[PDB]
């Protein structure tokens, strides 16, 4: 703050500035996927599909 | 009073009474001054 | 801390030293059971029970 | 029972965001002057002849 | 029955267990709190402590921020037998029963 | 009338106003808090908010550590209609008055 | 603050109001710190 006193005044009241946190958490979850393909399908798809 | 953007401000760190305090101050002494209210035009209350 | 920094290497040396200190504790209380680790121990080696 | 659940520490980062608006536009163009007197006096001339 | 979820938005249940509380302004004005909450350190579950931890976070995320709860716990502390606050916390239990 | 001191031993009224709480083990078992408490950051405390600060620090130090207060706040949460815990705290403020 | 026997103390001559007065101060700020109460033994309550 900045207030106005007289020239022969008496030094007005105290005031400082301020900061604040944010803390923004991330560490719980994930985005995942599976697909579970077979081992015999990867041979009968090289001479089956054009 | 030094230089602060053309406004003369004076520091003067104050006195001290306890062992652990500093208790500064800073201030200036201003005035605006308009000559010849002839060039001056105002418009009042607009819807805003 | 440097030890708590690498979390696998800290618990690696922390489990071997638990195997080592639970093993002499069974050298005095061994009974041959699976819960006693299979050790026989001095509780019945320093007395006559067969 | 985690072995560093109470030794891990909370450290901020150099990202101070200026949020408050403390601007000075009209003060910035008034062509400042150092008057070391008690009061400013000038002359205003009306009519009459 | 009560269906409380951790009110900290992105990160209700963490991997480490250091569930970092969000900072909250406690007198409805002037102070700030900034807690954490480390999970299981002398056991795991007990199947009862999951309901008591379901109420510790409720009295700490929401209640101290509230302005009507704090004026109630202000009124209990002004009683005629409330000094050396092991009697403060025992004269509020009998209010809650 | 309540008479009270900050419970951490050598750090009662700090210079910077960051009153670091000493950690308590809260669920009678398995958890930990490690909170702090910032002093006046949005003004001052104007002779009534000292009394609210007198009771928030008592409910945060000597109450969450206790085993009969966390069991007294457990039984309110298992009541009737105490869901969505902005009503858990409003069903607790009716018991304290 | 200087380092009298390893303990840091601060001088701080205070501000004066009358003409013939000085009004000094001196002070420090301590804390003791014991880790790992494992090497520690006590023999409380001897006849004395």
């Amino acid at each position: 703050t900045a207030t106005g006193v007289a020239i022969t005044g008496s030094a007005p009241a105290a005031s400082m500035d301020a900061t604040l946190p944010a803390q923004l958490p991330i560490s719980a979850a994930s985005v995942q996927s599976t697909f579970t393909l077979n081992l015999k399908e990867i041979e009968e798809s090289k001479e089956q599909v054009t | 009073a030094f230089s602060a953007n053309g406004v003369y401000t004076l520091m003067r760190q104050l006195a001290q009474t306890s062992l652990y305090v500093d208790n500064f101050v800073v201030g200036c002494i201003p005035q605006l001054q308009l000559t010849t209210r002839k060039n001056v035009g105002v418009i009042k209350n607009i819807k805003v | 801390n440097e030890e708590l920094r690498n979390l696998l290497e800290a618990q690696m040396r922390n489990a071997v030293e638990e195997i080592a200190t639970t093993l002499n504790k069974k050298l005095y209380d061994g009974s041959g059971a699976i819960a006693d680790g299979g050790l026989i121990g001095l509780s019945i080696a320093a007395s006559g029970q067969d | 029972a985690k072995l560093n659940l109470a030794v891990l520490n909370n450290v901020f980062s150099e990202l101070l965001t200026q949020e408050i608006n403390r601007s000075a536009t009209f003060l910035g163009l008034l062509s400042k002057y150092p008057e070391r007197k008690s009061n400013i006096q000038w002359g205003v001339g009306m009519g009459g002849t | 029955p009560l269906v409380y979820t951790p009110a900290v938005r992105g990160g209700a249940n963490p991997a480490s267990g250091s569930y970092l509380l969000d900072p909250q302004y406690v007198n409805s004005g002037v102070d700030i709190l900034q807690a954490t909450y480390g999970y299981n350190i002398n056991g795991t579950a007990n199947a009862d402590q999951l309901l008591q931890r379901d109420a510790i976070l409720a009295i700490l995320e929401y209640a101290l921020k509230d302005t009507a709860f704090v004026n109630a716990i202000q009124a209990v502390a002004a009683g005629s037998g409330v000094t050396t606050p092991a009697s403060f916390v025992s004269a509020c239990v009998t209010k809650l029963t």
